[PDB]
RNA sequence: UAUUAUAGUGUAUAGUUUUUUAAAAAUAUAGUUAAAUAAAGUAUGAAUUAAUAUCAAAAUUUUAAUAAAAAUUAAAAAAUUAAA
């Protein structure tokens, strides 16, 4: 019921937004604002690593 | 939604034109050449003479 | 051009026929035992019901595509209980088997 | 939109029509870097085959990253050493 | 009947998935 | 946003790309199971070896502490004694292919 | 929202003119003399020759029409030439008087007590022009005689060219239609009379480059 | 010239004289799609027939004209060539 | 019939936005009068020429017994006994002049049902007391006759009444008026000539005299002999100054 | 019902569309397009929207007492050819004012000559600019 | 006789034609479950790519 | 001056067209062959029912393409003339024969194979034909489901097609997935080698024994739906059997 | 709430709370069993409602 | 030889019927609970007509206790402790 | 057989497959200043309501509270849609 997709050529903008099936390179904005229960996204993996932290230190020096 | 209707009141509606039209119309026909079949000028089959010369 | 067309007072006030005291005919004794149907001439050559299940087919297909029939093959209160049925079939029952 | 190859990451243009709405995040096809049947990510929006109701053609819009794609595929610095094998405009 | 025919058929879709 | 455009950095898996933590390397052809970060430089975990090589158990905030070439939780390598997971134990939970990263990233 | 987006002209491009000069003197100088200009593409027709049937096989034979209307006016081979095959509109509902309108069999001047035309007699119709050095008595002169002899092997139907054209080729119409005066006589260009003078001089530079 | 009905007349012709001052860059070996009335299938007809120019335009014959507007499925070939016969010869002018 | 529209301009900068209507072959069709009373004089003028199968059964009855060649529209105009004109007459567009004041019926374009803020859209008393003396009022009982509301806009024979003439072209038998119609084109309009305006008589000396009873074209001339810009006949200007600017009066300073 | 809104007399619903082809509507536009040309109230012009945007053009307006003399460029054109049915857009831009005015051809009045011979698309583009500023801020 | 059967055993508009029911071979279908034609309104158009192979070079339903 | 109504304004479904000066506002290049606005104005295809312009594009689609996939289509409605004129614009393009009308006509159409086909065949069969490639016959059985008219359109010159040479659409095949039948006389045809490989395919898909079981599944689900005439699924039978593909074997080998 | 009468063969509505009923999708009428019932009847076996109690002795006893 | 599904779980070392329950709905190949429609429970033999059972009308939907029991209950071996 | 996934665990390319119709009103969504969707008709078929004679144009006058109750006067066609 949104103007976008009424349109009678649908953009390519409104076609990704639209593509929010849980696949893989899915868009992760919809499945964001998407309900947690109801989609897949679980924590970002990051390195709190000694890698990551000597690079800190040595911008810090 | 108010009060019941009498017969005479409700065959008001057969007195007028409308409902002839929509209920007690005839169709004018005739049997198709090719077929031989009870046929409507302008509304033809689906088979090829039919299609190709439209009876 | 336009066919004669008249509401029918029978469709518009249509009263139960008068029941039976005591399930008795006031005038059997008095009337020949005759048809009331040929006596009053209703007459059929052919009688035809559409609710047998020769007629089914030929009840279905003249019936409309867009109205359906839900509980085809299923019901959804339970036909596994021990329930009764109707006096009538009763009474069949008990004159068949007395 | 632009889709580029899963491994090789080679990327290539080409426009998505209604037809193929199912076919825009996710693609195959042959990569011309690996000879194979590849499979491709979609990674940024060209522009919408058509147009909408009375707005110009390009008001959709390429993304900035198209739009910087195609500048080094195609700019001054990129077209001089080729334009000088064959002028862009004809032959 | 306009917009309900658009929430059946997604209602019919998540009973697919569903089931 | 969406689809972190990849076009100054083609973002690719190389083909001998070792697991983090018990160095052997992915075959990304076969499956997209294993797990990829590319925190743009690259970090690649095979899907049990995300756990904690300490302590062999998930990590409770998705976080890891790398500690000699290898993955320790944040618990083990700040010092605390590990704490026996309720909710699962062996796995990271963890979003395979980048696709629980893909929110962050160069654009 | 504006109609022309920036690479509508290709960049740095040049664009070609679309007027003789900036100075109105001369622009209006330069309309006068194109106005003023003879008629290049005029062929005054000799005769419209009609038929009954079909460009599609018309053209087979328009050589053969060409050549038997020569022989038809006395003219040696190859000095009359031909115009473009013109098929007329297959109108469902006629209308008397448009150029691409099936001609009638007769006409009011033929049979002024008539309650109605003849059916249609041609379906296709092509010009027959002579060499331009003709005079018009002379062009008048050759499409009469073509009319008269074609209208006798018409009533005579009812070996010679008019017969061949006939039977043959099939044509069942010509006529010899008015003069094209839609022409524009100029005395007037930009609001400026023309002066004799100037439109002599102006016939007289034209000649000269034609010449 | 594009709107003219059935015939060609000398008001068309003198139309197109008119124009040919509005148009000055114009040569005789032109490219045939300045032509009035010459669409795009017309000028392909023309370009597999090998004409080029508002030159061999005007130059062709009538046979040439019914072949290409009854056989080619070209449409008022008949006007874009009375348009190049009634234009030549002032190009060739203004060539010269 | 409605040719078209198109833009001119008078003598000075004022623009008149013209409707050109086409006058095909038109005839005295027919004379009628109610029993000879005075002032029922009627004739009743053909439009168009029209092939024998256009028509309805009865309306090539009615037009073989008059006589006149077919017409397709057939309208009526009463008229004095001395503006009789033969039945099966010629009229050409030159039976009016470019500056005189036509009426003008037609049918306007059709709207279809539309709603009251389309049709009558803007988005007497009968009993009451102007004093506190007394207490006697009477209140709306029901939708009076008069009350615009939904209904039906469109087709309707709509009439112009004094619209000035400006540009015949009795070549092609045009008439232009400077005016919009809202009716489309091929709609057979109906002209009228107006009798008065502001008091005073159409057609008199100050003015002019018209081609009583109609105009019958000379018999040397010949229309296929002359080109369309040789038979064109102006108006006089409508308006006296530019309109864009004041009267000279009104005017702070003139050039001239 | 005490009124009447439509007409079925056969006079209102016939129409001549059918019939129209008798008469030619381009032949006769085109014939008051060139009395227009002859009585010099505009020139023929045939130029496509390529070849015309850009280009300079001077405005005569002869009002009173002192005619408006403006100079702008062509920001479009209606028609690419000669017709009464034409109209071509200005922006003029004096000392401290910036109007964009649609001038029609055949006006006595308004004596309008594109000046040049060729326009140019970047000027017309940063001509564009300068006007969708102007608007903005006005 | 033509003329007969015709009336008799003829399509008849809205009812006894190919969209009102389409006998199989002994049984009567809806229009469009017949199988001898998977038009727009055939329930056998809405199937595709049952599982064995894409089968169709189309991708956009099937 | 200003005309009486001003502004596009709506008019009734069948209303004639007015030449009076009005801003006219397109959506886009309606020219175009296949981007053509839909409505009840004469100058736009009819806007056949639809849930949004954007399904109304996905029918005509859907519509364009079963129509090259079978020149003969039936079609229900309004959407009859649509399909008639997107068949005729799509033979256009084909017969431009441009590298941009074929991408064109690919974005537009679902089945690259079927634009291939058309651009193959089309050029060839209508080089001969100026205007007109698509009639559209009213068939006189209305669609019981909603008593709507069918028309059944088709592409002309059928001998000239390639691949459709000698079908005789006057009754389906016994199977939707079988060729079509064949005239006697033209018994011998024989169809290009890639549409054939093609048709073969998509025909194994239903000669699958698990398309019987989906078919089975389908009866039970419009059983349970509520579609009366929907055999038990215990009582229907499936649609290909060895016997019956054997037979219709010998008769594709016959025909070739 | 209540208009007609409290049997399901009344015509006119009834309410929840004062006149409860059990879900009867279909049965028969005060005049006998309907073509519609009678479709139930010899597809399912019994009528749709399913509180009836089939009974076919009449047809075994026919056939 | 255009494709198989058991042509392809042969190439792959891969059993067929897991193949198929990997591509046909859970519910049909599993001990899982899913709707099923009613027509599919299948009847008794009527006087005209014979037995019903989705034994003979879905073959290939039936269940797989050995699949079942492979993939999703435990073996009690496998985790036996003492 | 309804707005509507019951989510515990858990996973991420199985296309895991039932939403009519050829306009309009109304209603809901959608380069001045501070244009989309929902039709009739075929088919199915409720609910509030129901003293009422085939009915109560209208005005005037009056009777015990709205008074189509009364009287006088007058002249009120039928059907269909919309409008409080
Ligand atoms: S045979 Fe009668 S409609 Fe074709
Ligand atoms: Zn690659
Ligand atoms: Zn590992
Ligand atoms: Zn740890």
């Amino acid at each position: 019921k949104e103007y976008r997709l009424t349109v009678p050529y649908r953009s390519e903008v409104t076609m990704l937004r639209l593509a929010n099936h849980k696949a893989i390179n899915s868009n992760i904005r919809e499945l964001f604002k998407k309900p947690l229960v109801m989609n897949n996204i679980k924590a970002i993996p990051r390195d709190l690593g000694e890698i990551p932290r000597d690079y800190v230190l040595r911008l810090l020096f | 939604p108010k009060r019941k209707k009498n017969p005479m009141q409700l065959r008001r509606k057969v007195y007028g034109l409308h409902f002839k039209e929509k209920y007690l119309k005839m169709e004018e026909w005739y049997y198709c050449p090719l077929c031989a079949e009870p046929k409507k000028p302008g509304e033809w089959c689906r088979r090829e003479d039919c299609r190709q010369i439209k009876p | 051009m336009y066919a004669r067309f008249t509401t029918r007072s029978k469709f518009y006030f249509r009263p139960a026929r008068p029941a039976l005291a005591y399930n008795v005919d006031p005038n059997v004794m008095r009337r020949p035992k005759v048809k009331r149907g040929l006596l009053k001439g209703t007459y059929s050559d052919e009688t035809v019901d559409l609710r047998d299940r020769e007629r089914l087919e030929l009840l279905e297909s003249m019936r409309h595509p867009r109205e359906r029939d839900f509980y085809q093959d299923h019901t959804y209160h339970n036909q596994w209980l021990r329930r009764d049925l109707e006096k009538h079939q009763k009474q069949q029952l008990a004159a068949r088997y007395k | 939109a632009l889709f580029s190859c899963f491994r090789c990451g080679y990327m290539y243009e080409f426009a998505v029509s209604n037809s193929y709405c199912r076919k825009l995040t996710l693609r195959n096809d042959h990569c011309p870097r690996c000879d194979q049947l590849t499979l491709f990510r979609f990674m940024s929006v060209s522009g919408m085959v058509g147009n909408m109701p009375f707005k110009p053609i390009g008001v959709p819009g390429p993304s900035y990253a198209t739009l910087w794609w195609r500048k080094t595929r195609e700019g001054k610095e990129a077209s001089a050493p080729l334009d000088a094998v064959c002028k862009s405009d004809r032959w | 009947a306009a917009a309900a025919a658009a929430a059946a058929a997604a209602a019919a879709a998540a009973a697919a998935a569903a089931a | 946003p969406a689809y972190n455009e990849d076009v100054d950095r083609p973002m690719v898996v190389p083909p001998d790309a070792i697991c983090f933590n018990c160095d052997k390397p992915i075959d990304a052809g076969d499956v997209n199971s294993y797990v990829w970060i590319p925190a743009g430089q690259g970090y690649f975990f095979h899907f049990g070896c995300f756990k904690c090589n300490r302590c062999k158990y998930r990590l409770g905030h998705n976080k890891f502490y790398s500690k000699d070439g290898k993955a320790w939780c944040i618990p083990c390598a700040l010092g605390r004694d590990v704490r026996v997971p309720t909710r699962r134990w062996h796995t990271s939970y963890v979003n395979t292919h980048r696709t629980g990263s893909r929110l962050t990233g160069h654009f | 929202y504006w109609p022309y987006n920036e690479d509508f002209v290709p960049e740095g491009a040049e664009t070609s003119r679309f007027q003789s000069s900036g100075s109105p003197g001369t622009r209006r100088r330069v309309l006068q003399e194109y106005a003023l200009s003879p008629l290049f593409g005029a062929r005054v027709p000799c005769c419209v020759v009609g038929t009954l049937r079909t460009a599609k096989e018309i053209i087979v034979l328009k050589r053969d029409i060409q050549s038997l209307l020569c022989e038809l006016m006395e003219l040696p081979q190859g000095s009359v030439t031909l115009g473009p095959l013109q098929q007329l509109r297959e109108m469902m509902l006629y209308r008397h008087g448009t150029p691409l309108s099936p001609r009638l069999g007769d006409e009011r001047q033929l049979n002024m007590d008539a309650y109605a035309r003849r059916p249609i007699a041609a379906r296709t119709m092509m010009d027959v022009f002579l060499a331009e050095d003709m005079s018009l008595d002379e062009i008048v002169n050759f499409g009469r005689l073509s009319l008269g002899k074609l209208q006798i092997a018409l009533n005579n139907l009812r070996v010679e060219p008019a017969q061949l054209l006939v039977d043959r080729m099939g044509i069942s119409y010509c006529e010899i239609p008015s003069l094209d005066e839609s022409d524009y006589v100029f005395a007037e260009v930009g609001g400026v009379a023309v002066t004799d003078e100037e439109a002599e001089r102006v016939a007289q530079r034209w000649a000269e480059r034609c010449e | 010239g594009i709107a003219t009905g059935g015939r060609v007349t000398n008001e068309d012709r003198r139309w197109w004289l008119v124009h040919l001052e509005c148009a000055p860059d114009v040569t005789p070996g032109t490219f045939i799609a300045w032509l009035d009335c010459c669409g795009t299938h017309t000028c392909k007809k023309l370009i597999e027939r090998n004409i080029w120019t508002i030159e061999q335009v005007a130059a062709l014959d009538s046979d040439q004209v019914d072949e290409l507007k009854y056989r080619e499925g070209c449409l008022k070939m008949d006007v874009v060539w009375e348009h190049a016969r009634t234009i030549i010869t002032p190009l060739r002018q203004r060539e010269v | 019939v409605k040719a078209f529209t198109c833009k001119d301009y008078d003598e000075l900068g004022n623009q008149f936005d013209c409707t050109a209507f086409w006058f095909p072959d038109n005839q005295v069709v027919k004379h009628s009068t109610r029993n000879g009373e005075v002032g029922t004089d009627k004739v009743y003028v053909g439009a168009m020429n029209v092939p024998v199968e256009f028509h309805k059964p009865h309306v090539a009855a009615f037009y073989k017994a008059a006589g006149v060649p077919v017409k397709h529209v057939c309208a009526g105009f009463p008229i004095t006994p001395d503006a009789y004109a033969p039945v099966g007459t010629k009229l050409d567009v030159r039976h009016f002049k470019p500056g005189q004041e036509v009426t003008i019926t037609f049918q306007n374009t059709d709207y279809g049902f539309r709603g009251v803020m389309f049709r009558h859209g803007f988005d007497g008393d009968s009993r009451w007391q102007r004093r506190p003396g007394a207490m006697g009022t009477e209140g709306q009982k029901r939708i009076y006759p008069g009350h615009r509301m939904a209904g039906q806009t469109g087709a309707a024979a709509e009439t112009y009444q004094g619209v000035p003439v400006w540009r015949i072209d009795y070549k092609n038998s045009l008439i232009y008026l400077p005016t919009l119609l809202d009716a489309d084109v091929g709609t057979y309009v109906r002209f009228s000539d107006t009798i008065n305006t502001k008091g005073l008589t159409l057609w008199n000396e100050h003015r002019g005299l018209p081609a009583f009873p109609t105009f019958i074209p000379p018999e040397d001339e010949d229309l296929s002999k002359l080109a369309t810009d040789e038979c064109q006949l102006k108006s006089p200007p409508l308006y006296m100054y530019f309109r864009d600017e004041f009267p000279a009066t009104q005017l702070v300073s003139q050039a001239d | 019902g005490y009124t009447r809104e439509r007409t079925n007399r056969h006079f209102f619903v016939a129409r001549a569309n059918a019939f129209f082809s008798r008469l030619p509507i381009a032949r006769v536009q085109r014939s008051l397009a060139m009395e227009a040309v002859r009585e010099g109230r505009m020139r023929p012009w045939k130029y496509t929207k390529e070849q015309i945007l850009g280009a300079p053009v001077t405005c005569n307006f002869e009002y009173n007492p002192r005619p408006v003399r403006l100079i702008g460029t062509v920001m479009d054109a209606h028609t690419e050819e000669t017709s009464i049915k034409g109209g071509l857009k200005v922006y003029a831009r004096n000392e401290e004012t910036n109007m964009m005015l649609w001038i029609p051809p055949g006006n006595p009045k308004l004596r309008h000559e594109v000046t040049s011979t060729k326009g140019s698309f970047q000027h017309y583009l940063d001509e564009r600019d300068k006007w969708d500023e102007a608007w903005i801020t006005g | 006789s033509q003329q007969s059967r015709g009336l008799l055993s003829g399509s008849g508009k809205g009812f006894s034609n190919e969209f009102d029911w389409v006998e199989f071979k002994n049984k009567l279908y809806p229009s469009k479950m017949d199988p001898r034609n998977n038009e727009m309104g055939s329930v056998f158009r809405r199937v595709g790519d049952l599982g064995s192979f894409i089968s169709t070079s189309r991708s956009m339903e099937r | 001056r200003a005309p009486p109504v001003i502004g596009c304004t709506r008019k009734a479904r069948w209303a004639g067209i007015d030449d009076n000066p009005t801003i006219t506002y397109k959506p886009w290049d309606t020219t175009e062959p296949l981007m053509a606005d839909y409505g009840w104005t004469r100058g736009k295809l009819p806007k056949f029912r639809a849930r949004s312009p954007f399904h109304r594009q996905q029918i005509a689609r859907r519509m364009v393409t079963e129509m090259i996939r079978k020149d003969y289509c039936i079609v229900g409605g309004a959407r009859a003339p649509a399909l008639r004129i997107l068949a005729d614009h799509v033979v256009e393009l084909a017969k431009a024969g441009d590298t941009d009308s074929r991408q064109q006509l690919a974005y537009f159409l679902h089945d690259p194979l079927m634009v291939d086909k058309a651009f193959d065949e089309y050029p060839r069969r209508f080089k001969d034909m100026n205007a007109k490639y698509a009639m559209m016959t009213r068939l006189k059985s209305r669609r019981r489901t909603d008593a709507v008219a069918m028309y059944f359109v088709e592409y002309k010159n059928r001998d000239m097609s390639d691949n459709h040479k000698g079908e005789d659409y006057s009754a389906g095949p016994e199977r939707f997935f079988l060729p079509p039948r064949i005239v006697e006389t033209e018994k011998g045809i024989q169809r290009p080698p890639h549409m054939q490989m093609a048709f073969d395919r998509w025909a194994s898909k239903f000669k699958t024994e698990e398309f019987h079981h989906w078919w089975r599944l389908r009866h039970a689900k419009l059983r349970y739906w509520g579609v009366r005439n929907v055999p038990h699924p215990s009582d229907v039978d499936p649609l290909w059997t060895e016997k019956e593909e054997e037979e219709w074997h010998n008769e594709m080998l016959a025909n070739t | 709430y209540q208009r007609g009468g409290w049997s399901p063969g009344s015509k006119h509505q009834k309410h929840m709370t004062l006149n409860p009923t059990l879900y009867l999708y279909r049965f028969p009428g005060p005049h006998g069993p309907g073509p519609y019932t009678m479709k139930y009847w010899w597809t399912l076996g019994c009528f749709p409602t399913g509180m009836e109690v089939p009974f076919r002795l009449h047809e075994f006893l026919s056939t | 030889g255009r494709f198989n599904m058991d042509e392809a779980a042969a190439a792959l070392q891969l059993n067929p019927a897991y193949a198929a329950a990997l591509y046909r709905p859970l519910n049909y190949t599993f001990h899982i609970r899913g709707q099923l429609y009613p027509a599919q429970k299948g009847r008794p033999s009527r006087p005209g007509s014979l037995a019903a059972s989705q034994g003979r009308m879905f073959p290939l939907y039936q269940r797989n206790d050995r699949l079942d029991k492979e993939l999703f209950r435990l073996n009690s071996r496998g985790l036996t402790t003492e």
